[PDB]
Parts: C-alpha cells; structure tokens; sequence
C-alpha cells in the first residue's frame, strides 16, 4: 500500500540503471520508477518480455492511476499487485506476460553489512582502493595483450616471407643444376679443372645460403610458438581478472550509494 | 619485445653500405656491396659488370633485357619495373635480388603495385579469396567506378577541374545578419591579384562588389577597372567583358582552392570567413587555360578480374517450422581451469540491437571439453524472420563460487547473417572462428559487432549446423511481400500527440503505449514524415505481417532531412529497404559540404552493413570519385583502419576500387603515404633503439637523417593530408625538432611553394605523432566544428578553433599547429604570476585601439568552449591543455576523454563543468574590474553561453545521431547507447527547454560558486531588466 515502502518502487534511478538490473533476466521481471520527465507523480513501469525491457507509462490523474483509458486503480501499489496475480491481457488484448518476479532493493542492501556511516566509509575506501589497483593491472594486461597480438601478426607475415624466399633460392639451385650439368661434362673433356671448381664453389655458396635462411626461419618458428603460448596465458589471466573486476565495481558502486543513502540529502 | 618494421625485416635503417645477394638467370649467385641509397639502374649495371667474372656468363643477355624481382616485407614477390627506385625504399624482406625477364601485363602489374602501396596490402591477396561475396563485390563495384569516370570526362576540361578542385562552399547562400551587417551596404572589398609577364610582377586591383556576385561577375568587374583608364564605347566594353569574362578563373592566394562555379561569392567558405573576420579576401586571377593544362588525363581500365570465368528453390514463407540451430563444438578456449567452473554458448536472434525472441544458452560443460551437440530452439517462426535477422553468439565462462552468485564472462564472440547476400537462408554445417571481446564490453553478446568469421585461423573455432529443408530457401521477392500487405485489410488530439512524439530525440524513451499508438495511426503518420524512425521502432520485426505492411509505407514515404535520414543508417536500423530509403535522401538532399562534414560517421556505419555490396557503399564511393576533396578524406579514413582485422577485408576492397578509378590522385596519395612511412620509421627508431638517450643526441640523429637524399625526396613536394589544398614544399630543416612530450612527437615545417604564400599560409607547421590514438580527438574537433557552424548560422559569433587533426593509422596521426598561441602555463611562466598575469599579457600583446577587440575575441571564444566542453564532458581543463592566441582567441587542446568516462571508474553520478572560469579568465573578460561577475561585460558573456547552449540543444538530434553512428567504431569511451546518455543529461533532453536553461545556469553556479544571474523573472523567463 505504502508506495514508498513498495519492494519494486525504486524512485528516481535512471533508465540505464534499470537496464543493468534487467540485464539477461527472465520474463516477468519488473520494477517501477519515477518517469524520466521527473514531473512529480508520473511513474514508469519497466517490464521484462522476450529479451526486451518494455516501458509502460503509469498515468496519474485526479485520484486514480492506470495504463489504459479507464483509470481503474486508486493507488500505484493497487495496480502492480493486481497485475502481480494475473496476466497483462487487460492493458492490451495481446501480451499477457503477467508480472512475476520483482526486483527487490532489500537483497541489495544485504550486501552492505555495516550500520554506521564510519564503517561503511572505511570499507568504501578499501574497495575503491582495490578497484583502481585492479583496473590498472587489467589495463596493463590488455596493452601487453595488444602488443603481443601485433607482434604475432608480424612474425606470421615474416614466416610467409621466409617461405617465398626459400623457394626462390631453391629454384636457383635447380636452375644452376640444369645449366651446369652440360657444362661440367664438356669442361672435363676439355680438361679445365679449376673452372669446374668455380661452378661447384658457387653451388656450395648457394646451398649454404639456403641453410642459413632455413635455420633463421626455424628460429622464428620457435619464437612464434613461445609467444603464442604467452598470448594465450595473457588471455587466461584477463579472463580470471575480468569477472572479479566487474563484481568489484558493483560492490564499490553500491557502497557509494549506501553512503549517500544515510548522509545528508537536499 | 622489439621486432623492426623498416628498410629490411628486423632492421629500421640499412647501414650506409650493405651486402646484397643477386640471383642470376644462369643459376649463379653474386654478392654485391651496394650503397643503401643506390638505385636499381646503378645496382643492375654494377651487377652485370661483375657477372663477367663468374661462370656461365655467356648465357646472360643484355642487362636491359632484365628487371629485378624480390620478396617484400608483405611477403609478396614483387617485380621492379621502376628502376629509378632506391634500394632502401624497396621494402625488401632480406637483401637479395633475383634477375628475371619481364613478362605478363606490365601496365596492370605496375598499377596494382601502386594500388597495393596506397592501401597497405598486396592486391593479389584478393585474387586468392574463396568467398563468392568478395569476388562479386570486386566485379560489381566496377559499375560505380565506370559510372563516375564517365560523369567526370563528360564536360571536359571544366568537369575534370570541378573534380580536382571542387568549390569549397557553405550549404546555403543566405547570410546570417551578424555576417550581413559586416558588409558595407551589402558589399565587399576584395583584392584581386594578377601575375603579369615577363617578370611575374604582382599587381593589385581593389574592388568593391555585391557579396552575391558570381565569380564570373567578379572577373568582369576587374576587367572594368583594368580597361577603365583606357576609354571606350560601353558597347565595345561589355562586348569586351562578355567575350573575355570566361577566359579567366579565380583562385585563393596561397593554397589551391578555386572558384570554378557560379555560386555567390560570399557562399565560398574562404570569402565568408573573410567577411566574419573583417579580413581582406585576396584572390588570384589567371587564364582558364593555364589551369586546364595542369589537369591530368584520368583514364580508367577494366581490371583483368572483370574478364574471368566463374562458377530446387523454396520460399522462406512456405517453410512451416520453428527456428532451430545446432551448437556442435568449439575447438579450444583460453581459460584457467581452476578459476572457472563450466563453459557454454550464449545465442540470440537479433534485428539490429534488439532480440527477436529471448536468448538461448546451450548446456554448461567442462572447460577442458567444449562439446555440446545441442539443438537450440528459438521462439520464432521461420516465415517470421525479417530480412536483416542475425545470429549473435558467444562462448562464455561461468564461476559459481560466492553463495548463489555467479560470474559470467564472454571469452569470444561471433555474428552471422541468417540470410546471405543472395537472400539465401543459411543451412548446413558452418565453421566460425571467433573474435576477442572488445575492451570494456561487459555484455555476454556483441550484436553491434561485425558479421563473419575472424580471418585469423588460430582462434577459437565454433562448429554450427543450421537446419535443412531439402531445398535452397530464399527470401520472398518484393512482389510477394507487397501483395501480402494488401492481404491484411480523436483526430485533433491524436494529431498533436503524433507531432509531439516526433519532436523528441532519437534516444528518447518510447513507451509500449506509444508504439501501439504509432503503429495504429501509421497511415496518418505520413503527414509528419520525420516521425519515421519512431514508427519503425514501433514495428514488430518478428512478425512478417507487420513488416510487409511497413515496407509498403517506406516505398511511398516522403524524403526527410539528411540530418534525420542518417539515424536510419545507424546500428538500430539494419533493414535493407529502410537503409535504401535513407540513402536516397542523401542522394537528393545532402550537399557535398555536409557530406565532408559528416564523412567520419558515414564511413563508420559502413561497418554495420550486413554485406559488402549495398546502396550506402555505392553512394559514398561514387561521391568520392566525383569529388577529390571527398575522395582524399574518404581514402585516409579507410586506410587509417586497415590494421584492424574486423574491417580490413571490407575497407581494402573499397580502397582497391577507389584507387583504380580515382585517377592521377593515386600518384599524390602514394607520395603522402610514402612520406608518412618515413616519419613512422624515423619516430620508431627514436622510441625503440634510441629510447634511452638524451634529447641532444636524439636531435643530432634527427638532423643527420633528414638531410639524407632519400628522406628529402620523400618528405618534400607533396600535399598535406590535413588539407590537400596545402602544398608541402621544401622542409625548413632548422625549424624541425622533436618535442619534449612523452611519445616523442615531431614538429615539422614546410615552405609553401605557392607564389602568393606571403598573403596567407606562409608556414605549414604540423605535428606528427606516433603512439597515441587520435580518433577521439579527431571526433571531438569535428563536433566542435559542427557546433561553431550551428552558431554562425544562428548569428552567434563564437569563434572556436577546431585545428586540423587526422588519424592516419594505428595510433599515428597529424595535428595542425596553431600559430602565435601559447598555453596559459607558458604565459604564467613569463612575467611571479598572480591571477592578473594573463590579462597583463593580453594587454601587452594588444595596445591602444585594438585592445577592445582582443577582449571581445577572448570573451566569445571563452563562451563557446565553456558551453561545448560542458555538453561533451571533456576531460578536465588546466593551464597546460588551454591555449590563447596573441590576439586573444582562446581554445582547448588535447581532449582525449569525454562523456561518461569518469562515472565508470569513480561511480559518482554527476555532470562536471570541465572548464571552470578561474578568476584569471573573469579578470580578462571584465577588463580588469575589481568585481568581475557584476560587470555588464560578464552579463554579455553569460547571454552568449545561454544562447550557445540552447542552439545546440535545439540541434540535439544531429549530435546524438552523429554519436550513435560511432558505436561500432572501436572507441572504448563510446561503446553503447549508455555512453551517449551523457549528452542527453547535459542537454536536459527529458526536460523542457526553459527547464534545461535553468539546469545549465545551476551547473555553472555550483561550479563557479555563485555569480551566474538571470535577466529574466523566475516564472515566465521574460526580460525584466533594461
Ligand atoms: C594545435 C596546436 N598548436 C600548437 N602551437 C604551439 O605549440 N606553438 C605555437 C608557437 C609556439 C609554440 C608553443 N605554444 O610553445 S600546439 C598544438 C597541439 C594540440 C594538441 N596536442 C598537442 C601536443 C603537443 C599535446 C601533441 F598532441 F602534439 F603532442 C599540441
Ligand atoms: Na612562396
């Protein structure tokens, strides 16, 4: 009856705040708040239906409140309890998602244990100190993540480039093998030994070059494996921190709300 | 942690001599020692001289029979046809060159290299790709290229000149009265300059003409004063005027900006600026031919890929089934087994940002074994699927440790179009490589995110299977849909409410009552066409019955203002008819001026397109290829994001077509890109190898490098990417330096090669910055410019200073230097500073009669930044990020945070006043008065602020829309509509206008501790005083 004391009456919280509370919740989840217009006596009902938050205006004129044209209810609490037992079919022929699960403010005031303003103020400090610290670390991690991602991309391109390079030096061998075959045969017959050695010497030079390039690629293949492992480990660390960080902020954010709550207001 | 991007792989700069392995056609290998700056002509010549000493020499042809081929850092095997290029500029992977005989299509190979250089990617990669959609795009987009190139040569030379040098003009001729009153009897003094032969003397004629004079008339007027000393019959005279009126064209002195078009002179942005500033316009007259000879001949070739060979149907509406999708398995996830309990796959069916039914999870399974084999049922009927329907999924982790409370975090996400670009309903098995969760995104899905498989194939891979109807299923054609709508079949109170709903902002809450109300009255809605976005959101997009009906409305819908039409291109309106409609509005009503102004956003919403090929991309490309000022920024906004793998396939395909058809501008863009790449390499050396060294040592290294011939070539004689109308000539090496700031920015200066450069733009000073993300500043500066324009058009002269800021790459950018301006901190540090130091400084700089003007300028500038930074919620100002010009103009620099950023990490719900006017500023504004808030000057400043605030508030739609279009942009500070909710608060959109002003006054008082008064009564807001 007391609308101020109503479980689902949250007052002046913004649409966004309601979105957070209705995030990924089951159909039938509802709460009532002041209209965004802040007009003194209009309230807005927010109902969860089919993955979406509905906004349903609650019309306030003369003595009675309601959705549709015939203001049939004399108080706000009347309407919600009379939509809490039944379906929504009498606001609209369609719909009929009722009103099932509310959003209570009392399970939320559970999480601030302390009564006095000093204990709450001390804990707010602690959480907020932990929060900025953990945020800073998550951001450091995300830069390392980003840097590493780039470096891995660079290295992958560079391994490809090694591949192309190596093929080309291997084609040079093959090209040398084709031409020089007939020349060394004939050269032997013409009795020139050290000309043969010059050809073989260039061929040795080419093949050892190939060995260098292949081993240099081999090394870069190693470095990539290592970094690929570090990248996944940075991803692990971020996935542990992230959920704890969100919950940490949500705690801090309501200690601040609690601190505001018993504290001098306009 | 230091791989190197430079002249070779793993090295930033080649040493002055370098050994280079040369592979001859006979199989031999020769090691040649080369100068790092040597050209290929030289290197080839040396090689073939040396090759005489090696075996099998006789099998070698003439050295002019061969070119060099090698592997580049992009892993392309590249043939070097241009032998004038220096070795150090080749981007070799390793120092070797292979001798080959040139083959294939030489002109196409050369064009493709130039294209690939511009866009940062070899275009051969495109030929590889298997996706039908990609190859279809590359082919069909050629229609748009040919259309534009024909529409270019139509009228030649004039139409080609209009392309290269478009009119830079306001969107309307009409003059605000604060501008008009600056005119003397509706007339403007202009100075026309001519360069006269043989000796190129500069002669000055001064004219007084009607502001609305067409440039042809201005030329005739100059002809009149010129031939006036000579006396002649008024018949021969104006026959002489007529005949030679069109033998000349007008140009701005100092930059390449032309008036080629019959717009009124005061409509050209340069002239309009001159008027508002009481600056003398200086124009240069020249013969029409000396310009049209400058014009390159642009020719467009069909590419070879337009010449190549390539590779049971049921309606979606006859399929009677519920939507059913199967999650099979994921390859891996990165999770710490000890920190999480189980993992699972979240899914949803989305149209835009809205679910079409509620979300559905698979079951939870152990981290170590990501397998489901689960058919998920969705509550929707396959015929009820809208054309834009997407599948949005994520692999999520769940941790159950504290009481009954759980922590759900997304590991990876992906989105899929339920229909492909041929309108085929997807079916069968599908494999999706997933994407990293965007920084700051806490939601379990990411429907805003792009569709498609992550091109990186070492990523979590999620196998899916869609249902098969034993036929290929297509979306029903328009004829069918159109028919089904015909198969369906108070007023003053209603009319007012309808209007009243249409006057609200995009992000205004719309109740279920109002949706039904809107939908019911939808036919009358056409009477107020701009209600459309709101009517579209009232539609139930999971019912084919309502959509079919809405399609018939759209077909016949009256166009709406571009500023409104643009909302329909944001992430909330995925439907292809709706977007089509929006684009046809831009076609009819969007001036090139507005298109340039909003280009940043229009490019960004391209990320929201379901398919490569769409009306929006064709329109933009077309505009980009018929206007080169649009073309310039079109290119740099796309290229700056090419490092980002979400968009790089799309943008690279768009950049390729653009570079094919853009003509000779490609040569200029490549010169710009080459110049930036030397600046990136240079600053990478400074930030990596030289990172521990003194400024003095670093300054010695910067100097020695800038004198290098290959560096001079690249950094001299190109167009400025900030304003391509500014030509960058020779470096002034003595004014170039590394700034003391942390990321080691470079302060650069160039000669203006313009012959008239003394009159305006004598210095081009640019800060090149590598290592900070400039996208947020760039947006902010753009918003400031759009604000300044709004105010001017209302007759409010509030002089902002949106300096040039351009992001060219990943965390790399250019800032335009503002001349003769210093920070407040710099000021306080010369001339011991009390609160009066600033006003004293500004006094010393303006003495005598010009003193008042400097105060006036500082006051107006002040007002504008006070209002804008309030509205946008800029990072807090201080003496280091606020600057002042010697003539008194005040402006802000280094924005770098805005909107709700502070609320996220401190949890305080408040609106900051970022710019709080310290006594120092009040003193200046009050001309040194003892009590500063009581002066009439300060009342005047207040009214300015008030006016400025309500003007922007009146335009709230525009700004909100512009921000909405940035949501998928990757800016951590703007990630969803909640970030935009901030400006709804600072603009008090949920209040009345009078309430909003009261609110703005209150914010100023709370921040300044009193002193903001009202010239109005509390009740009616009517003038009481005076
Ligand atoms: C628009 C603009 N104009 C300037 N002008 C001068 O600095 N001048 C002008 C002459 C003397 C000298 C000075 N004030 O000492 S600085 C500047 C600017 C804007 C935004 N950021 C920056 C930096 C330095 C923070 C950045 F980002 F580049 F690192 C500079
Ligand atoms: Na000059």
């Amino acid at each position: 009856m007391s609308l101020q004391d109503a479980e689902w009456y949250w007052g002046d919280i913004s649409r966004e705040e309601v979105n957070e509370k209705l995030r990924d919740t089951a159909d039938g989840t509802f709460l009532v708040r002041d209209a965004s217009t802040k007009m003194h006596g209009d309230y807005t009902l927010t109902l969860r239906k089919g993955g979406n938050n509905k906004l349903i205006k609650i019309f306030h004129r003369d003595g009675k409140y309601g959705f549709s044209d015939p203001l049939t209810f004399s108080s706000v609490v009347e309407l919600i309890n009379h939509y809490r037992n039944e379906s929504l079919a009498q606001y609209n022929p369609k719909l009929d998602v009722k009103l099932l699960y509310p959003v209570s403010k009392y399970q939320q005031d559970q999480v601030v244990k302390e009564d006095n303003i000093e204990a709450v103020g001390k804990k707010l400090h602690e959480y907020n100190t932990q929060f900025q610290e953990k945020s800073r670390e998550y951001d450091r991690l995300y830069e390392e993540y980003t840097r590493t991602s780039q470096e891995i991309q660079m290295k992958r391109t560079a391994i490809e480039a090694f591949n192309e390079t190596i093929k080309i030096f291997e084609e040079q061998c093959q090209t040398q093998e084709r031409y020089s075959k007939e020349y060394i045969e004939k050269f032997k017959r013409e009795g020139n030994e050290k000309e043969i050695q010059r050809i073989m010497h260039n061929y040795d030079k080419l093949k050892s070059r190939i060995s260098e390039i292949i081993d240099s690629r081999r090394r870069l293949e190693e470095d990539l494996k290592k970094q690929a492992a570090e990248y996944r480990e940075i991803d692990k660390r971020m996935n542990s921190i992230k959920p704890d960080l969100i919950q940490l902020r949500k705690t801090r954010d309501q200690y601040l709300m609690w601190l505001t709550q018993k504290g001098v207001r306009q | 942690p230091r791989p190197s991007s430079g002249e070779l792989w793993g090295i930033h700069l080649m040493p002055p001599r370098i050994l280079v392995e040369c592979l001859l056609p006979n199989g031999m290998i020769v090691t040649l020692e080369c100068l790092r700056e040597a050209t290929l002509i030289t290197i080839k010549h040396e090689l073939f001289k040396e090759a005489r000493k090696y075996p099998l020499h006789q099998l070698l042809q003439d050295e002019s029979s061969y070119i060099f081929v090698s592997v580049t850092q992009e892993a392309e095997r590249e043939e070097f046809f241009d032998e004038t290029r220096r070795l150090c500029d080749l981007r070799l992977f390793q120092p070797f060159l292979k001798v080959i005989e040139p083959v294939g299509n030489r002109e196409e190979k050369i064009l493709n290299r130039e294209i690939g250089f511009a866009i940062g990617m070899p275009v051969c990669e495109f030929d590889m790709v298997k996706d039908p959609e990609v190859q279809d795009f590359r082919r069909n987009i050629l229609n748009v290229c040919k259309e534009a190139v024909d529409l270019r040569d139509l009228n030649s030379p004039h139409s080609r000149a209009m392309y290269v040098y478009p009119p830079n003009v306001e969107s309307s001729p009409e003059l605000p009265k604060h501008i008009y009153n600056k005119l003397d009897k509706g007339q403007i003094i202009v100075v026309i300059w001519v360069i006269v032969s043989p000796n190129n003397d500069k002669q000055k004629y001064t004219l007084k003409i009607n502001h609305d004079c067409v440039p042809e008339q201005v030329i005739a007027e100059a002809i009149r004063k010129k031939t006036r000393s000579k006396k002649l019959s008024s018949e021969q005279l104006k026959l002489c005027v007529l005949e030679y009126q069109g033998k000349y064209i007008l140009k701005v002195c100092g930059c390449d900006e032309y008036f080629l078009e019959k717009y009124p002179l005061s409509q050209y942005k340069y002239i309009r600026s001159c008027i508002m500033l009481g600056r003398m316009p200086n124009l240069m007259l020249m013969a029409k031919e000396s310009l049209y000879s400058q014009l390159p001949m642009d020719c467009f070739t069909m590419p070879s890929y337009s010449r190549r060979i390539s590779t049971s149907t049921k309606s979606l509406w006859v399929i009677n089934s519920a939507l059913r999708i199967k999650i099979l398995c994921a390859t891996y996830v990165n999770v710490n087994i000890r920190d999480i309990d189980k993992i699972y796959v979240r899914t949803g069916i989305y149209h835009g940002g809205e679910p079409l039914c509620d979300n559905v999870n698979t079951q939870r399974v152990p981290c170590s074994n990501p397998r489901w084999n689960e058919w998920l049922n969705y509550d929707i009927y396959i015929p009820d699927l809208p054309r834009a329907a997407r599948l949005c999924l994520s692999i999520c982790s769940v941790k159950g440790r504290k009481g009954a409370k759980e922590e759900h975090c997304p590991l990876a996400w992906g989105n899929i179009n339920l229909f492909d670009y041929t309108d085929t309903l997807v079916s069968g098995k599908m494999a999706l490589n997933l994407w990293p969760v965007p920084h700051g995104l806490e939601d379990l899905l990411n429907p805003i995110g792009v569709t498609g498989s992550n091109p990186n194939k070492e990523t979590p891979c999620l196998e899916l299977e869609f249902d098969w109807f034993s036929s290929v299923v297509k979306f029903p054609d328009m004829s069918v849909i159109e028919e089904h709508a015909n198969w369906s079949v108070l007023r003053e109170n209603d009319k007012e409410q309808l209007k009243a709903i249409s006057t609200r902002d995009p992000l205004s809450e719309i109740t279920e009552q109002e949706k039904d109300f809107l939908w019911s009255h939808r036919h009358y809605c056409v009477t107020i066409p701009e209600i459309l976005p709101k009517l579209l959101l009232s539609v139930k997009w999971n019912s084919r019955d309502e959509v079919a009906q809405m399609y018939c409305l759209v077909k016949d819908w009256p166009p709406i203002k571009p500023e409104q039409a643009m909302e329909l291109l944001d992430c909330n309106y995925p439907d292809p008819m709706v977007r089509g409609f929006a684009v046809r509005c831009l076609e009819k009503y969007l001036t090139d001026d507005k298109l340039s102004q909003y280009l940043i956003q229009l490019v960004q919403v391209l990320k929201y397109e379901q398919y490569l090929d769409n009306l929006l991309v064709r329109f933009l490309l077309k505009k980009a290829l018929t206007n080169q000022r649009i073309g310039h920024f079109f290119f740099w906004h796309l290229k700056s994001e090419m490092h980002n793998k979400t968009v790089s396939q799309r943008f690279g395909l768009l950049l390729e077509s653009y570079c094919r058809a853009c003509g000779m501008y490609l040569k200029h863009l490549n010169r710009q890109v080459e110049a930036m790449e030397k600046l990136i390499n240079l600053t990478d050396i400074l930030k990596q190898e030289k990172k521990d060294e003194t400024q003095k040592v670093q300054m010695k290294f910067l100097v020695e490098q800038m004198r290098r011939p290959d560096f001079m070539d690249a950094l001299q004689g190109f167009l400025s990417p900030l304003n391509p109308a500014h030509q960058l000539g020779n470096l002034r090496l003595e004014e170039c330096r590394i700034m003391s700031s942390a990321k080691r920015p470079l302060w650069l200066n160039w000669e203006n090669p313009d012959i008239m450069s003394e009159l305006l733009f004598q210095n081009n000073e640019i800060i090149f910055k590598n290592g900070d993300d400039l996208r947020q500043d760039m947006l902010t500066l753009q918003i400031i410019r759009i604000m300044e324009n709004i105010w001017q058009n209302q007759g409010l002269d509030l002089r902002m200073l949106p300096y040039g800021c351009l992001s060219i790459g990943d965390c790399v950018g250019l800032i335009e230097v503002v001349r003769n301006s210093h920070t407040i901190m710099q000021i306080q540090c010369k001339g011991q500073f009390n609160s009066h130091t600033l006003h004293q400084w500004l006094k010393d700089k303006n003495k005598g009669e010009i003193y008042d003007a400097a105060i006036d300028l500082f006051t107006r500038s002040c007002a504008g930044y006070c209002v804008a930074t309030f509205i946008l919620g800029i990072g807090d100002r201080h003496n280091s990020n606020i600057m002042v010009k010697d003539d008194g103009q005040l402006f802000h620099i280094d924005f770098g945070h805005f909107l709700d950023h502070k609320k996220k990490k401190f949890g305080y719900k408040r609106e900051r006043v970022p710019f709080v006017l310290t006594q120092d500023f009040l003193i200046v504004i009050s001309k040194g008065a003892q009590e500063c808030t009581k002066t009439r000057e300060f009342e005047r400043f207040q009214e300015m602020c008030y006016k400025a605030y309500l003007a922007i508030r009146q335009h709230a739609n525009l700004f909100i829309n512009l921000f909405s279009m940035m949501l998928g942009s990757g800016m951590p500070e703007l990630q969803s509509f909640d970030d935009i909710a901030y400006i709804r608060k600072t603009l008090a959109l949920d209040k009345t206008e009078q309430e909003a002003l009261e609110y703005f006054m209150k914010q100023m008082n709370d921040a300044h501790h009193g002193g903001w008064t009202t010239k109005m009564d509390w009740i009616f807001h009517t003038i009481k005083q005076h």
